């Protein structure tokens, strides 16, 4: 058993099946061999800190960042103590002017994750330095399993999907219940053609309040 | 339809580095780019 | 401005009908050049950026 109960209720299945045994396999060779992000101990991480259950919000993103120190098994997020991406400073200045909150002196998301926000990239290894090297290997059929599961929650979940490969997920995600807050990618080559304005932090509170249920505190707190 | 990206960086302690990507999308150039961390000094992008 | 630095862009595009053609672009900031990659309609196929020293 990999995951905590809550997901591996729903996912024990997939673990079994050739190809996540042939991921693995790969996986086993090339943490041996290279450098892989995120450390291996870290894959699942957002998993972990997020369970089936208490999903409130999903971030979705596509590969983990490439380089030392950066990634943490969660989308978007870096380890406190390196400099944030430009991305994910777009996201900050995006939240400040949506919520308020200042700009933090590191940019790990963990306090997202604690509170319900699911910080799901679709494939969940790199080799250092080769963006997309871990495209197609398996991690898609995988990640594709855990939308579905989360599509097929009778409590309903709101998906945050920025730029265009997050949004090609629209089709697994059952929007008769779900909630769906779309823009342009927050990379500087799109942010303020949507990204900008599109207040996705409070859009989000909105719908959980509608349902009842307690609000995310977005701001992060320097370290 | 697919490039391969190719960097010179500049750390914070001024050493230059070139990083070689391959085999991207234009949409996953577009997010490699928001994910470079490090001052850009050159950018190339090739069609494959 | 001593302050901000200035980069060099140079693309070779291809335009609906296959014609190869060079632009170039001088002197532009960091900004100006994400905003000139989003107005490029035709296919990139090389795209140089140089930051000037
Ligand atoms: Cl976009």
């Amino acid at each position: 058993q990999l995951l905590q109960d809550s997901w591996w209720n729903q996912l024990k299945e997939e673990f079994e099946k050739p190809y996540y045994q042939e991921l693995r396999e790969m996986l086993k060779r090339e943490y041996a061999e290279q450098t892989i992000y995120p450390d291996s101990r870290d894959i699942f991480n957002a998993l972990h800190y997020t369970s089936y259950d208490d999903v409130k919000v999903v971030i979705l993103g596509q590969d983990p960042y490439h380089g030392p120190g950066q990634a943490q098994g969660l989308s978007f997020s870096v380890k406190p103590g390196v400099k944030q991406p430009p991305s994910l400073k777009n996201i900050f200045l995006e939240l400040q002017q949506d919520i308020g909150c200042s700009i933090p002196n590191h940019g790990s998301l963990v306090s997202w994750a604690k509170q319900g926000v699911l910080l799901l990239n679709t494939v969940l290894t790199v080799r250092r330095g080769q963006a997309n090297s871990h495209k197609g290997k398996g991690w898609e059929r995988l990640t594709d399993r855990i939308i579905d599961v989360l599509s097929e929650r009778e409590r309903p979940v709101i998906f945050i999907l920025w730029g265009r490969h997050a949004q090609m997920k629209k089709e697994r995600i059952d929007t008769s219940k779900h909630f769906i807050i779309e823009s342009t990618h927050p990379s500087p080559f799109s942010a303020r053609n949507g990204f900008f304005g599109s207040r996705p932090f409070s859009r989000a509170n909105a719908y959980l309040e509608k349902m009842g249920e307690a609000p995310i505190d977005w701001c992060i707190k320097d370290l | 339809d697919s490039y391969d990206v190719t960097m010179l960086l500049q750390d914070d302690d001024g050493k230059q580095y070139y990083e070689y990507h391959k085999g991207l999308s234009l949409s996953d150039f577009e997010v490699l780019y928001g994910n470079t961390a490090d001052e850009i000094i050159k950018l190339r992008l090739d069609k494959v």
